[PDB]
Formats: C-alpha cells, structure tokens, sequence
C-alpha cells in the first residue's frame, strides 16, 4: 500500500534540474509488457500519468528465471540531494544477543510502500513508447539515490509505537528484513509477531505469514544461524593449475572459515600473489602452501560452532603463537563454547611486539562487537612485559591480563646491556662498499677484514661487520660502530628476520653473556 | 532571542562527512542521556536522512568526577568554516600573553549553550550517536545553539565577551585575556596567591553576569628554548658519547669543534681517561646556550610537534614548523599510575596549551604510538574540549638529542 507515512523532503543538488534522457524504443513486444505493469502501478497508486507539463525523462528497460521494468535513474541519481549513509556494516552473530525465540519477518514491496515527496514527483518521470505515453512515480522508485535511506527512516518511524509498548521485544532492522527476537512463550512470541504483522500492516507494509515465516537454520549472509550455535555455511575449495583469481578466492574463503575455524592459516598461499601480476595469469603452487592448504583441509574436514552472546557474563580472549609470524585466538564466555575466533599477520620484529600488537586487533574487535574489551589470559608474564615496553621507543598499553603456561610461550630471545662492562674490548666495524663495484674490521687483537664480495650492500657489509664482531667475541663483550643502520637493527632486539646473517647475529648475541653495543659518528 | 549570525563556509566547499568512532557501551549510554537532556532543553533537535553530513563524538570525564562530558570532533568542521570565518570575525592573539609570570585557564564553553546558531548552518553540525554491533542505525542530532569545540562559536560571541569584560579590564588593565575555542586564558604579573584572587574575582564576575564557568596554571616566564647542555663528570664511553651528540649539534648550530676534544685513542678503553680539551668544551657549552638565530615564524607554514619515550615517567619535546628549526623545546613529567598512552595524553594536552598560548594556533602532533592504540584509548584521559591534529611515528631515528 501506499502508506499513511509522511514524506521525507527532498531536493535537488543546488543549481541542477530534470534529468532529460531520451529513450530508445527497442523491443514492442516488451512495450506490450510494460504497458501491464504501469496499468497495474497507476491501479495501485504507485505511479500515476501525467501530461506533457515540460517534465523530464529517464530511460527505461525490460531485463527478465525468465519481465521486470528497470528505469535507469543514473542522470536523476547525479543530481538528487546526498543523503546519509545506509548502513555501511553488518552484525555480527557473535554480538547477537541469545533469545529464547527468532523470527524473520520478510517485509513485501518494500521501496514500493513507502511515499515519495510530492515536490520532488516531476523529476522522476518516465516515457514509455511509433508518440509516447508519460509517467511519473508517487512512491520510492527502485534504484533511485535516496530510497535506500529514506525506507529505513520510514521503517525506524514506524516502528517507534510498538516498540514503545513492547520494551522487551529486540528487533533488528537489515535491509529490507527484521529480526525480532523475544524471551516468551512461543504461544505469547507468536501472538507478539502476530501484532508487529498487523502494526506493520495498517502502515502499509505486508510480511510473511506464520507458515510462510523462513525457519531455521538461518542461511544468511553466509552464515547458519541456528537457534543456539552459529557457524558459517559449507566453505568449498577444489585442481593443479591454479590462477591469480583462484588463488584470491581461495584466501577469501579461509579468512572468512577462520571467524569459527580456529587455527586457519594463508600465509603461504596469501605471499604468492604478492606481486600485482595479472589475474588470468597461471601462478605455481610452492610446497610450503600445498602444505597450508593441506592443514586447511583438515580444520575444515570437522565442523565447528560459536554461541551467542550473554551480556551477563563477562568475556575472556586467549591467544596462543602459531609460529610463522602468524598467531591465533579465541573469544568465550565459557570455555568450551567459543563466541569467535580469528587470528594475525605481521608485513623481522621481537614476539612481544607482534603479541601486543594482536591483543590492538582484539580490544578493536571487541569494542566494535560486544561494546566491552575482553578480559585476557596470555602466555606470557609481567617480568617479560614491563620490561620489553619499559625499553621500547613506542607507547603499549594492555587490558587486565593473567598468565597462561601454553608453550610456545614467548619470552626476550636475548638483552643488551644498558652501560658498559667490566672489560671487553671495542670492535669499530665497517663496511665500505662501492656503489660502482661489489671492509669489515676491529681494533679490540686487531684481527679485523674478514672478507667482501659482490653486490654486497655497505649497510649489508656494516651489520655484517657487526656478525664479524661476534666472529673474534667471547663471552661478555663490548661492539662499536659508526652504522647507524646496525644500531637500530639489533636494538630493536629482533627475534628473526629475513636475512639469515642478521639471525646469525641473533644466535651470537643469543649466545653470548653480556653485550653492550655503542654508535660514535 | 538574539538575531543569529549567518555562517556561510568558503563557496566550493561542502560540509563535513566524517565517520563516527565505534565506542563502548559505557560510553553510548553516557552519550545517550546527555542528548536526551539537551534534547529536552532544546539545544539539539533529531534530524532526517535528507541531511547527509556528520562529525565524530566521543565521551570524556570532564575534570574528575562520574559526570560524563560530550565531545564534538569538529577538527573537520572547523577547516572548512573558521578558516574565512575567523578571517571575517577572529580573535586577536596577544602578544604579552608569553610574558607573564602566571596564566590560567577558564572553562567558558558552557554558555555558548545559550546564542541560538543560524538556522542554515544548522545541518553541518550533524552528529550520531553509534549503536553496538550494527544493531540500529544511529541516533541522529544536530545543534540549534552554538556548539561547543566549533571554532566559529568563539567568534560569534566573541561581542558578548568584550562587553560582560569591558569593567573588569579597567578596574585590571595589566591582565591579558586571550579567548580559544571554549577557554579563557587569563594572564597576570601578580604574585600567585594575588593572581589566584584576581582569577577568583574573574569567575564571580563572570557567574554573576549569566555567562556560567565550572566554579590549570601555566608559567611562561619559565619557557624558552631550552639549551642542549649535559652535566659534568670522563671514561671514553663517556667522551665518545659526547662526543657523538656534538656532531648532531654542528646541525642546529655550525660552530662546535668536537676534534678538539676528539684527540684520543685509535684498543680496549670502556675504562677511564683523564681530560686543553677541558678550554674547548667551556667554549662550546657558551655557544650551546646561545639561541639559535635565524629561527622566524611564519604564519602560513603549520606548527609541527614531536614528542619522544624518555623513560621512568618523562617525556621530551621538540615544536617546529621546518627542519631543525626548533621553535621550542622543553620537557614533562609525572609521579604512580601513568602508562606509556596516559602520559602522552596529557603530555599532549601540555604541548597544546603551550602553542596556543604563544601563537594561537594547535600545533600538528607526529605522535610515538601504534594508531589504532591511541586511538581506542586517546579519549579515556582527554580533557581538554579541543583536539589537535595528529599523525603517528614510525621509524624513531637515535636523535641524540
Ligand atoms: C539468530 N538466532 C537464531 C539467534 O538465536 C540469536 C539471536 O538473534 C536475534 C536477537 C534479536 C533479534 C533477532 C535475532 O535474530 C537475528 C539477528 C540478526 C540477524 C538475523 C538474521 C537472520 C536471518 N536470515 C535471522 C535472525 C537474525
């Protein structure tokens, strides 16, 4: 129906008018269709004819499972007023709140029941053709700018009275769905759904009705919602020759598994199209992601299930290394049952750092999510994190957090000293290298020059010289350099890297029992 | 009902469309019973789809209590309006301001809640209050009263200031008043328990003439560009040490001549060494005290602020507007239960005041912090009403100092 729902006023951006297409007569037969339709939208108030009182035009369309109209309102479009934005998100089944009973309410001709602003008419009129007879439309047209936004205005007005007189009811609005979820009797739930049915219809507005109402489970947005577990829908992946786009939707599919698949990890199949490369263009398979997509198999060969929410109690994350540079965890409310799952990456840096770094993607998750920061327990303790941050350059902060003994627990590899020692030696340590053509010393024993060689970097050559430090050092011992690429390298107490050389000086400063390190220009 | 001011942003420009933060819940009912009061009060009216554009708003606890406070974003807002539009009616900056010996700070935000705001202005102070995981569309508002931490709100009553001002600044002519966004900032050469009275008087007169205060002390006359020196003491670490941050010294002023005292070994030495050398330094460390000529200002260029981990509850500053260039320099410090986030937040919050003081203007933080970090808890210790711009750190390169 039309609706006795008053209109949201809407202009035209300043200093624009009608859009002015013209249409192409195309198919006639099609102009016989369209004809039934626009007879049955003037037979039900959603367009009405109108004359020739200089209006403008849109094009039109008859694109039919085998027609349909389809004015385009792209000229309109671009020069209808900007309205606010819809809904740029969607909830997550985690946050959702448990109820004792669900139902979805499938609202009918949605934009089609909702009118339109009386000023605003002229600009949407429409020809239909060897003259042409006119059309303008009364309610929200399809794929014009502002329905979007003005039927969900529309819905949340409507709504107000009831849920005024209903404060227990928690209805959710998507789209063109609600979600209305009770704590009652399925006889007292049923009687409730049966008065939205009737608010919702004396404003115009037509849902499903008690055997028409969509049961579960829930198929929606690529979940299955059941009535106590949620999980996603059946993640499918496949041969040998594999593409750009096959490897892209494969990652898709095992980032969205991983919400509820613990332990999910595409690393090694995410670096193989690092590169822009093309899309058709065939990519290998390395063996280290065979092995990914192998383990990824077998999270998958099993299924899992998250719970819903309870606001009563409170909310714990755990996280537990991976190894990789990957990390994985989960959020509870009890420990079995999981609300969600997921896991990090990092694009060469200490494990402190990246593990603080994952607790940053938990506390954004939970605060978009649950509007609460999990309480946390880690496998780490206080003596390995006051003193890592304590002697980091950069600002941490980390919720509550109690200890967990799950090894791998992650611990400070090595430590530099903060003043000299007791007597070691220096080890002024160069790396002249010639950007035309392919240094390294000490002067403690003087036993400097080890060896060069080709496109050796000098800032590869001076943190080597660095290794060669290591090379003539003992146990408690003292390096210099005038590097500062070296300084900054070692001093960030990295735990591995990219270049073995720099874990080569890992393993000596490992190795070694008292280090102090020192830059002079 | 006084006539309302017209506010036209500079013609080519539209109004703001920033996004709004995911808060806590905590902080959404907060918010939520704040707007219904000023709803009822009507300071703000709910809105339609039909108007497009928002700004961010967040939950503070004002100065200490339960009392929850609602702060606007207008950083957005106020680029494209007060730009022009403090050009049209802006608040001179006083210059004397940097010289006295005291300057507190006086909150007068809360009476802007009175001027109504020019009805076609009206929709750019579109805000939302977020809703929890996707739950609802947001609760929409805009304002019909000046809105705090919008620049223009300062300009437009700035006339209702100069008159509710113009006895107390006979009676007291040796005070400076400066007016930023919703503060006062007030300035005497007078002792501190005299210029605490005067401060005291200041807000009596002012309560009794409607414009409603709450019923923060700066020292400016111990502020300059604080000297790079170093304490006296010499092992070789100790010399190779400073001798290193002598050479970056070179760079904010050519004059050192570290080769001087360079003269040293070229063997194991982290031990100790007796320092003509000794001349050399005594020399240098005149010229580190001598201020930096050639340092000037400029009012188109942007002020740009750095801050840098200390440690053990301290932290440094550098303000400058160009390379070295260093307009200011100076230090912070705290007791307890600072943290590395809390801290920065009112280290912050002391670089700010600093700049307006001195040239009117916020300065644009380049800040030591994961972004996402500062900004999930940036709001748990703010409290000023206004925001300076901010970008985050990196690569922290051994400055030296
Ligand atoms: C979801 N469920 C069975 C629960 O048991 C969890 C409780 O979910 C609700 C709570 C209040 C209102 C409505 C609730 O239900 C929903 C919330 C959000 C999206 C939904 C999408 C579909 C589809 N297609 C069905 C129900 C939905």
């Amino acid at each position: 129906p039309i609706s006795p729902i008053e209109t949201v006023p809407v202009k035209l951006k300043p200093g624009m008018d009608g859009p002015k297409v013209k249409q192409w007569p195309l198919t006639e037969e099609k102009i016989k269709a369209l004809v039934e339709i626009c007879t049955e939208m003037e037979k039900e108030g959603k367009i009405s004819k109108i004359g020739p009182e200089n209006p403008y035009n849109t094009p039109v369309f008859a694109i039919k499972d085998s027609w349909r109209k389809l004015v385009d309102f792209r000229e309109l479009n671009k020069r209808t007023q900007d309205f606010w934005e819809v809904q740029l998100g969607i909830p997550h089944p985690a946050g959702l709140k448990k109820k004792k009973s669900v139902t979805v309410l499938d609202v009918g001709d949605a934009y089609f029941s909702v009118p339109l602003d009386e000023d605003f008419r002229k600009y949407t009129a429409f020809t239909i053709p060897n003259p042409g007879i006119r059309y303008q439309y009364n309610v929200l047209p399809q794929g014009w700018k502002g329905s979007p936004a003005i039927f969900q205005s529309s819905m949340t007005k409507i709504l107000e009275p009831f849920a005024a007189q209903n404060p227990d009811i928690v209805i959710y609005q998507y789209m063109d769905d609600l979600y209305v979820g009770s704590d009652l009797e399925i006889g007292q739930h049923r009687t409730k759904i049966e008065e939205l049915r009737q608010h919702l219809l004396r404003w115009g507005l037509t849902t499903p009705d008690k055997k028409h109402q969509k049961e579960p489970p829930f198929l929606w947005m690529g979940y299955e919602l059941h009535p106590d577990k949620w999980t996603v829908q059946p993640i499918v992946l496949p041969k040998d020759s594999w593409t750009v786009n096959d490897i892209q939707k494969l990652v898709g599919k095992l980032n969205w598994a991983s919400q509820i698949y613990p332990g999910i990890k595409v690393r090694q199949l995410s670096k193989l199209l690092r590169g822009t490369k093309a899309l058709t263009e065939v990519i290998p398979l390395t063996e280290e992601a065979e092995l990914e997509l192998a383990e990824n198999r077998e999270i998958l060969k099993e299924p899992v299930h998250g719970v819903y929410y309870d606001p009563s109690k409170d909310l714990i994350a755990e996280i537990q290394k991976q190894g990789q540079g990957q990390w994985t965890y989960q959020i509870y409310q009890e420990p079995f049952k999981n609300l969600k799952t997921g896991k990090y990456a990092r694009m060469h840096t200490n494990d402190v750092k990246q593990l603080t770094e994952a607790v940053q993607k938990i506390t954004t998750e939970s605060i978009v999510i649950w509007g609460k920061t999990p309480k946390f327990k880690l496998p780490i303790q206080k003596e390995t994190w006051e003193t890592w941050w304590t002697e980091y350059w950069q600002a941490t902060w980390i919720p509550e957090w109690e200890f967990v003994n799950t090894p791998p627990l992650v611990k400070l590899w090595y430590q530099l000293e903060k003043e000299p020692i007791v007597g070691a030696e220096t080890f002024y340590v160069d790396g002249a290298a010639n950007r035309e053509t392919k240094k390294a010393g000490y002067v403690t024993k003087g036993r400097q020059k080890v060896v060069p060689l080709t496109n050796t970097t000098n800032q590869k050559t001076e943190l080597q010289a660095i290794y060669l430090a290591l090379q003539d050092s003992g146990l408690e011992v003292n390096i210099v350099t005038d590097s500062q690429y070296a300084l900054g390298i070692i001093q960030a107490q990295p735990d591995k890297s990219e270049s073995e050389l720099v874990n080569q000086i890992i393993e000596q400063l490992i190795k070694k029992e008292k280090v102090y390190l020192a830059w002079v220009p | 009902p006084i006539e309302t001011v017209p506010v036209k942003l500079k013609p080519g420009m539209d109004g703001p469309k920033v996004k709004q933060w995911p808060l806590t819940e905590e902080k959404i009912k907060a918010l939520v019973e704040i707007c219904t009061e000023m709803e009822k009060e009507g300071k703000i009216s709910k809105i339609g789809p039909e108007n497009p554009y928002n700004t961010p708003v967040f939950a503070i606890k004002k100065k200490d209590s339960t009392k929850w406070r609602k702060l606007v974003d207008f950083r957005e807002l106020n680029k494209r309006t007060q730009d022009f539009w403090e050009v049209q009616l802006g608040i001179p900056h006083p210059a004397g301001l940097k010289k006295k010996k005291s300057v507190t700070v006086l909150d007068v935000g809360d009476a802007y809640f009175s001027v109504p705001l020019d009805e076609d202005f009206r929709k750019y102070t579109a805000f939302t209050i977020p809703s929890i995981n996707n739950e609802t569309p947001g609760i929409r508002y805009q304002y019909n009263v000046l809105p705090q931490g919008w620049k223009g709100s300062p300009a437009i009553f700035q006339s209702s200031m100069t008159k509710i001002l113009e006895p107390f600044k006979k009676q007291n002519p040796d005070i400076v008043i400066y007016q930023y966004m919703d503060d006062l900032y007030v300035g005497s050469d007078l002792e501190i328990g005299q210029h605490r009275t005067k401060i005291e008087e200041l807000r009596q007169h002012l309560l009794r003439w409607g414009l409603t205060t709450p019923d923060y002390e700066l020292h400016p006359d111990k502020w300059t560009v604080q000297p790079i020196v170093l304490p006296e003491k010499w092992t070789v670490n100790d010399i190779q040490k400073l001798v290193g941050k002598l050479n970056w010294a070179s760079q904010i002023y050519p004059g050192i001549k570290v080769r001087q005292l360079s003269k040293l070994l070229r063997k194991a030495l982290t031990e100790v060494i007796p320092l003509e050398a000794e001349l050399e330094l005594a020399e240098n460390r005149e010229i580190l005290k001598e201020p930096v000529h050639g340092v000037y200002y400029d009012p188109s260029k942007d002020l740009i602020a750095e801050i840098q981990k200390q440690g053990q509850g301290q932290w440094t500053y550098q303000i400058y507007q160009e390379p070295f260039k260093n307009l200011k320099t100076g230090k912070y410090a705290r007791m307890a239960h600072t943290n590395d986030v809390k801290q920065l937040t009112e280290a912050v919050q002391k670089i700010t005041t600093e700049s307006i003081v001195i040239w009117g203007k916020t300065p644009k933080f380049k800040l030591p912090i994961q972004k996402e970090t500062w900004e999930t808890w940036w709001t748990e210790y703010w409290q000023a009403t206004w925001i300076p711009e901010w970008e985050f750190v990196n690569t922290p390169p051994l400055v030296k100092l």
